[PDB]
Order: C-alpha cells, then sequence, then structure tokens
C-alpha cells in the first residue's frame, strides 16, 4: 500500500480482503486511493505475476 | 371521456381513477376542484404511483380539507412547470410557479419543468477554489469552495439561520451574478424579514425568491426546493453567469418527504425515515452542482433533529457536500459565535496543494490544541486546570484562548447585540492564529478574545482590558 | 405422477406444491433443478412447515438464481443425509455430504439422517476430568473439561479462531481418537488453511471437515452443523472412541435461522431474533455430548455480535457449557495475548475436589487481585497510582504483572508475531502464580512477564532487561 503503518502493522497480501472502516473525513478514500496508486511501478514493470 | 375520478382522499394523498389507456404518467400534475364555499380553490396533484386496476396514487400540493370523491380529475399532460427567465429576478414566488407580490406575474414566461435530469458525468469537475468569506473560524479550519456546495447542519436555535444572513450579507452583496433563495418548510416571518431586508439592502434586484413554508402541506415543501433548484438550473444553463443558491432547511424536505412517504403506505426505515430517503436526497443534490465552466455556489442549512448527529437524515445530507459548518449547542451555549464546532467541522479544500503550506499547518496545530483540549475536559471538569502537567496548563490556556479567538461578532448579529460586524482577511487570521499557537498571547486575559475581528481590535480590548502584545 | 410444483420463490425460501396424499413430512429433502446452463444445478430444499392446502415451505441450500416457477420437484422420500464411517476421515466433506477434494469419495458409504433425537437423560452423565491444555490462563481460571463441553466467546476478530487452531495443535494432534471440525459459516481462506496445516502436521489422517461457509445460503449454514454433529454421533455411538469435535462460530447456526426466520412467516423476537433461539438452539447443543462410557470432547467458538455479552444468542449459549473461555477486546486492545477476561471466564470443575486445594487457592486469589485492580483503575486514571495507599499500590504492580504473566506466545500465533510458542504445565503454572501473588517478582518489570512461558522464560527475560528474581 506504501503506507508505512499499514505495511508493517496491519500488512494486506494477494488475496486478502482488509476491511477500512471509520468516522467520516479520516482517511479512508485517502489510504484506498493511495493503494491504487502504489502499483504504478508494480504496473510500469510489465511481467503479469507483480 | 379521458378525465379520472377521486376514490380516496387520505390527508394530502389522493388515490385517483382514470379511465383504461388513459392513465397520466408520473410526476405528471392533475387538477381537482374543492367547491365549499370557504375552502372552494383548485388542486394540483402530482403522480406518485401507479397502483393497478387504471388507479394512480397522487401527492396533493394544497391542504385537500374539503375534497369529495367521485369529482372529476383532470390531466394536465405535463409535470409542475415554473417560470425560468430574467423576469424572475426580484420577485417572491410559490411551489406551484405562482408570484406572490404581484399575482399574474410570470405567466407569459417561459416555462420548465421542476423534474430533471442531473448533469452527465462528463460535464462534471471538481471544484477547488476558495472562497473567502471573513469569518476566522470558516476561512481558517472550513474553508468555502467557489462553485462547490456548503452546508449548516445545526440543533434547534443555534444560529443556521443567521448564518445564512451572514453569508447572504458577505457573498450575496459583492456578488456580479445572481441569487436564488428557497426556503423549505421554515418561518414565514422569516421569509418576509428577508424579503424587506434584500428589499432595502438593494440586493432584491438579483435574488429571486421561492417559499413553501411551514404551514404547507408535506406535497409543497417537498417541491419548492425542486422548483427554486430549477430556476437556478436555468440561470445556469441558459444564460451561464455565477449562480449562487440558498436553500433553508433542506431537512424540512426531508421531512415532508417522510410524511408523504407515510401517508403513500410505504413501509417504514430505520428511524421511521422513508425507505427511499438517499434516493431523493441524491436526485435532488445530484442537480444543485457546477458544471464544467458554469457555477452555482450552493448553501444549505440543515437542521439536527433533536441534536442528534447521527440521526439518518443528515447523516445522509453530510456525503453530498464540499464544505460542512457544523454548529455545536456546547459551543452556542459558551457565548461563542458562529457556535462551530471546529473538530467536527470540514472542508475538502483545507489541503496543502490548495490553501498553502501555512494556513494548512495553522489549521492543523489549531486543531490539535482544541482535540488536547476536548481530551482533558473531562479531568477538567471533575478536578480542574489545577492538576494537570505544566505542558497540559500551558495547552489548556492556549486552547481557551483558541477557541474564543474563533468567535466573531458576524455582521448579521448587530440585530442582536447592536455591535457592528467584523471582517478578516484571510492571511490576517492565519497569522493571528500562528501567533495564538505560538503562545505570543498567552498573557492576555481568557476574555478580550471574544467577539473581535483581527489583531488591532485584539489590542484596542486588552489595551482596555488593561493588557498588551 | 407423485411429484411437486413450484409455486413461490423468495430468496432461499421457495413454496412448493403437492398433490393430496404425496405431501412430504417435515425435514424431507427434495429436489429441483436449474437448467440454465450458467448456473445449472440440482436444488435441494428442506422441507421447513406445511402451508395448508397441499403447499410445502421449505428452505434451499444452494443460490436459488435461475428457479422458474412450476418446475418438477422430487421428493426423495427421507431427510438429508451424510456419509458415515470411519472412511470420512482424512477427506473435506460438504454439509450436504458430497467430497470437496474427491468428488464421489462416500457414495457407498453407510448414510445418516443429519436430525437425531439427543440422549435420552438416564444415559447422561457429568464430566469432572480435567483437560490440560498448556496455556497457563487456561489451565488456571478456565480449566477445561475432558469429555465436556467448552467454547471460546469473544466479538468479531479477538482471538477465536487463533485459540482454536492452538486447541487443535495441543489436544487433537497427540490424540488417541478421531477428530471432527465443522466450519458454519467461517471464512474459506481460514478453511484452507485448516486443511493445509493439518495435511502438513499428519493431523488430517484421523480428522475429518465439514465446510459450509459464509457464501453459503442460510440453509447450508444451518445444516452444516448438523452433518458435521451427525458424523461425531457415529464415531461416539457405533464406533465408540474419543472424539474431539471442533466447531468454528457456531452462532452462524443462529445467524443463519436468524435469517429466514421472517421469510418463513414468524414474527421477530426481541433483537431482531427468531421466536424459536433457545428451542433451536437446545436440539442442536443438546446431541453434542458424551453419554455414559462414550465421549465427546466439543470444543465451540461463539461469535459474540458487537461484543454485547447481554446478546441473545451468546446469552442462550452460556448456559450448555461446562467450561467457558470469554475473550475481550479490551484485552485485545492491551496487547495481551490471548485476550481472556479472567474475570468473566468461567469452568465448573474449578472446584477445590476436582483440582485440588492449592490450584483452587491460586485462582482464586488471582481472581480477586485482578478485581480490585478494575475496581481501582478509574482512580488511577483520573485522580492518579499515587493517591492510593500503599498496600493499594502493591496490589496494582502485582495486578499489572500477573496480568501480564496470564498472556502467553502461543503455538499458532506464531506467525503473527514470529515467535515460537510455548507450553507450561499446571503445576508450573500454580507455582508461578502462588509466587506472583505472594510477590516474590515485584522486583521484575512489567515486561519480562508479556508473551512468554514458565519461570525459566520469565528469568531469561528479566535479565534481558536487566534484574533477576
Ligand atoms: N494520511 C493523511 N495525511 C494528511 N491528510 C490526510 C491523510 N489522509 C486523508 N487526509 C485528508 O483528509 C481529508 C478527507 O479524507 P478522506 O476524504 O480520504 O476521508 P473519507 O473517509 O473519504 O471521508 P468521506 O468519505 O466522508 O469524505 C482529505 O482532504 C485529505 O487531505
Ligand atoms: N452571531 C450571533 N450573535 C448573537 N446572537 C446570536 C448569533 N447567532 C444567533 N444568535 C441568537 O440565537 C438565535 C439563533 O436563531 P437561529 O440560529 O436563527 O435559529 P435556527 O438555527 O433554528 O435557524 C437567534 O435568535 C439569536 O438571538
Ligand atoms: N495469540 C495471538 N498473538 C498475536 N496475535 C493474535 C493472537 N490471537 C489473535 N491475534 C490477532 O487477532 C487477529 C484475528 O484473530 P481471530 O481469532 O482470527 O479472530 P476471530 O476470533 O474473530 O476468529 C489475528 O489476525 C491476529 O493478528
Ligand atoms: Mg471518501
Ligand atoms: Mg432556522
Ligand atoms: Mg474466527
Amino acid at each position: 500500500t506504501g503506507i508505512k503503518a499499514i505495511d508493517a502493522m496491519t500488512p494486506i497480501g494477494r488475496g486478502q480482503r482488509q476491511l477500512i472502516i471509520g468516522d467520516r473525513k479520516t482517511g479512508k478514500t485517502a489510504v484506498c486511493v493511495d493503494t491504487i496508486l502504489n502499483q504504478r511501478q508494480n504496473w510500469e514493470s510489465g511481467d503479469p505475476k507483480k | 371521456d379521458t378525465s379520472g375520478r377521486v376514490v380516496r382522499v387520505t390527508g394530502p394523498v389522493v388515490d385517483v381513477e382514470f379511465p383504461r389507456g388513459s392513465i397520466p404518467e408520473l410526476f405528471n400534475a392533475l387538477h381537482a376542484e374543492i367547491t365549499f364555499e370557504s375552502l372552494a380553490k383548485t388542486l394540483t396533484l402530482e403522480v406518485a404511483q401507479h397502483l393497478g386496476d387504471n388507479l394512480v396514487r397522487t401527492i396533493s400540493l394544497q391542504p385537500t380539507d374539503g375534497l369529495v370523491r367521485g369529482v372529476e380529475v383532470i390531466d394536465t399532460g405535463r409535470s409542475i412547470s415554473v417560470p425560468v427567465g430574467e423576469g424572475v429576478k426580484g420577485h417572491v414566488f410559490n411551489a406551484l410557479g405562482d408570484c406572490l407580490d404581484e399575482p399574474g406575474y410570470g405567466e407569459k414566461f417561459e416555462h420548465w419543468s421542476i423534474h430533471r435530469k442531473p448533469p452527465a458525468f462528463e460535464e462534471l469537475e471538481p471544484r477547488t477554489e476558495m472562497l473567502e468569506t471573513g469569518l476566522k473560524v470558516v476561512d481558517l479550519l472550513t474553508p468555502y469552495v467557489r462553485g462547490g456546495k456548503i452546508a449548516l447542519f445545526g440543533g434547534a436555535g443555534v444560529g443556521k439561520t443567521v448564518l445564512i444572513q451572514e453569508m447572504i450579507n458577505r457573498i450575496a452583496r459583492n456578488f456580479g451574478g445572481t441569487s436564488v433563495f428557497a426556503g423549505v418548510g421554515e418561518r414565514t416571518r422569516e421569509g418576509n424579514d428577508l424579503w424587506v431586508e434584500l428589499a432595502e439592502a438593494n440586493v432584491l434586484k438579483d435574488t429571486a425568491l421561492v417559499f413553501g413554508q411551514m404551514d404547507e402541506p408535506p406535497g409543497t415543501r417537498m417541491r419548492v426546493a425542486l422548483s427554486a433548484l430549477t430556476m437556478a438550473e436555468w440561470f445556469r444553463d441558459e444564460q451561464g453567469q455565477d449562480v449562487l443558491l440558498f436553500i433553508d432547511n433542506i431537512f424540512r424536505f426531508t421531512q415532508a418527504g417522510s410524511e408523504v412517504s407515510t401517508l403513500l403506505g410505504r413501509m417504514p426505515s430505520a428511524v421511521g425515515y422513508q425507505p427511499t430517503l438517499a434516493d431523493e436526497m441524491g436526485e435532488l443534490q445530484e442537480r444543485i452542482t457546477s458544471t464544467r465552466g458554469r457555477s452555482i455556489t450552493s448553501m444549505q442549512a440543515v437542521y439536527v433533529p433533536a441534536d442528534d448527529y447521527t440521526d439518518p437524515a443528515p447523516a445522509t445530507t453530510f456525503a453530498h457536500l464540499d464544505a460542512t459548518t457544523e454548529l455545536s449547542r456546547a459551543v452556542f451555549s459558551k457565548g461563542i459565535f458562529p457556535a462551530v464546532d471546529p473538530l467536527a467541522s470540514s472542508s475538502t479544500i483545507l489541503d496543502p496543494s490548495v490553501v498553502g503550506d501555512e494556513h494548512y499547518r495553522v489549521a492543523q496545530e489549531v486543531i490539535r490544541i482544541l482535540q488536547r483540549y476536548k481530551d482533558l475536559q473531562d479531568i477538567i471538569a471533575i478536578l480542574g486546570i489545577d492538576e494537570l502537567s505544566e505542558e497540559d496548563k500551558q495547552l489548556v490556556n492556549r486552547a481557551r484562548r483558541i477557541e474564543r479567538f474563533l468567535s466573531q461578532n458576524m455582521m448579521a448579529a448587530e440585530q442582536f447585540t447592536g455591535q457592528p460586524g467584523s471582517t478578516v482577511p484571510v492571511k490576517e487570521t492565519i497569522e493571528a492564529f500562528d501567533r495564538l499557537c505560538k503562545g505570543d498571547f498567552d498573557h492576555v486575559p481568557e476574555q478580550a478574545f471574544f467577539l473581535i475581528g483581527g489583531l488591532d481590535d485584539l489590542a484596542k480590548k486588552a489595551e482596555s482590558l488593561g493588557a498588551k502584545l
């Protein structure tokens, strides 16, 4: 996800279902959009396994 | 022939039977007649449901007192329409489109249906331009957006209407575009007060007023917002000039929808609200938007039932906004005006890439200090301030001074207290609150931060209280 | 002929019509067909109610998407039956009795109906033999009963699945009998995890797994526990040798029964549960028992909705158990694992006549110390610890060390802390907590008690922090 807190304490693996739960205006959409944006290098790699 | 016939009358909801093949489409406007000589009128019914067996359930927009079963119902063929154009600027209108101050006016205008579709997705663009008002708390912690949607949440009697009037004074007077004001299910005295004060402030010639107030059947209070929104949509699409839209208590639209739903015989959802709460709220709020190149700055007051912010109505409204100013009764009881809860209120442009680094840093520091104060509030309530650490005592002093300096004497508060208003530029606000959160005013008493403007007002009040900066 | 006809399909509940005299009995299994090529399958329907006029209301065990009104429904003349025998060991099965990893396996076995009556009262015998697990807190405060009924209570995501995996590691790995694992409405990732981890430990060859998970319709989640319980009942009554029965979140049985209670036409009970809550829970939970001379050591996980132990489902489950390990989220939030609430957990063999005088005395002293600490916590949080007595400060230090020493590094949590697991005999636990309550380690820091095993691990970690004992 590119986030220290998530990648260190609540890590997410491929195939896992992690719930982003919270109040409004706490950074849920921020966390998810950053998770999406962090895959840019994986996309630019080229192999379908990354 | 093809005319209908009233069958059931359950409050302001009327069931009408039509000859087969002549069933009116949904949202169509039908006309019935009440002949009782004191209540003689012509009811405008709006088709809501097709019940089957050629029955049609409609919502009456006028009280059905005196309506008889079996009377003739005339299908007009089109939905309820309102006048649109330049001519609507300067006049007061109904939910049905009737001019109130000058009856019969506007009947020759172009008439638009009040049921439109929201703009396409490819037309939408996010709005991230700051709208500077002159209030310290609004400009610092919840900056408003040009062409974005703004709301003022609050319980009963916390200052929603006074803040609406403050924003009318600040934004609508120096404005170049056109303004629309919908009063949905609110006081009629306030509608008259606003009409008169806009007439005298020379703002009425730019403002169109549409009023469906507390003494109206739920259909009127459900459709008046759509009428005003139709006029605003005309001003945005056909003329394209920087519309402003003020809506007083959109929650009354929600509540009238609740009552209408109860009368239509729908199953009640959680709390008791209609099952189609979010759907109606979205159908309404998605037309209040700025398209690419055409602007509508919107500002709505949202009532919070029983001071319950988890109520389904405001909780559903929250998702449709760019800046939400939340007024608390805890802040209102301390004499702070506007009674803005700084920790609950928010804005989507409080972002270092929009407002700048210093604005955002000062805002985050203010919010951190106030959150620490709120964390300590329990201990402070039982043991007082004397038991905290020295760091915590310093922070609580700074936080009391900050929460008092977010208060301000508003232009609309001169009618209650007699003291005129105050405007504070945003750069001066940032500088002042930077100095507060840095500790440059920890010697000035707690008062003298109360209901003032910038730093010059603070200096004057402190020197009148024997202090200096 | 004598077949049925689908009349109504409302979600998972299907109404079927049969000719007079060919009405299937209650709990029979009927077969309908879905011929849509993307969803083609054979629906199994369990007769739930006799609606009258030859109508029959059944619950479907597969999703009803693609089912047409009027299709043929074949009455099998019997209830749902599952394969039984010493040949089900080593295989993953269905709620219907179908092998998942090797389809077709078991169609030539003896098949037992999944509906039984509980053993007669004259065959019941109390079990008062301790099952030594190896966990400090479990062996001390919640001693498990050998041949008795054990449960793990707790909210969503505290310790239940990890604790059941730990107990499969401890009790089932070196067992001389059979193990049956029912995954009732749980995750499928965890089911595959358990399958693989039992194949690794060479335990799968002795274990029979029956899975009906969260993605299944409520019929499967309602009947999978009965299928696995029928397998265990065969291993207890016919073979007669030391069954172990693990059930993950059995509650899902109650919840699946609650999802269809309104579709079956029953008025809802207090908290939205079915009116037949306790009755169905008793019909199921009374078959999970050890008769005289025939042992079934049961161990269930019980989900507590929203951490509310007053919810009717856990409150009704509480009455069927000999030992309860109740997990808290307050202990989960402090990092203490397993997150057992020592003040809420209980066991019926915590009796001076069963566990001995010293075990019981040490357990009661630990409980008293922790209760006094829980009573002082609020004072300490508001007024500070220095306001207490010297006796109370001594007790607070002891209680913090004790509540940290009840935690342990489990074998099944190496995936979460990287640390290998520990095992502590019951006598070492008794003597260690005796020394703690007496005060022999009041000079060792609060750490070095946290996630360790016996007294040797305590010495190691204390010296790792510069201390002795
Ligand atoms: N890690 C972060 N650091 C700083 N600011 C953040 C962070 N995450 C989010 N924010 C800020 O929080 C604001 C709102 O967050 P976000 O919109 O992601 O919350 P949300 O869960 O989507 O709430 P809602 O759905 O009600 O809008 C954004 O303006 C963003 O600038
Ligand atoms: N900024 C202010 N300064 C002084 N008094 C105020 C201010 N705002 C509100 N009040 C007082 O509180 C009351 C709030 O009423 P209002 O906010 O209009 O009700 P509502 O929020 O229900 O529309 C007003 O009658 C006014 O007397
Ligand atoms: N003994 C333990 N050590 C470390 N972490 C644990 C332990 N027990 C539970 N956890 C944490 O709790 C999480 C979920 O616990 P689990 O028991 O699977 O939830 P549930 O009780 O709802 O099934 C795990 O991911 C794990 O990180
Ligand atoms: Mg969001
Ligand atoms: Mg008001
Ligand atoms: Mg679990």
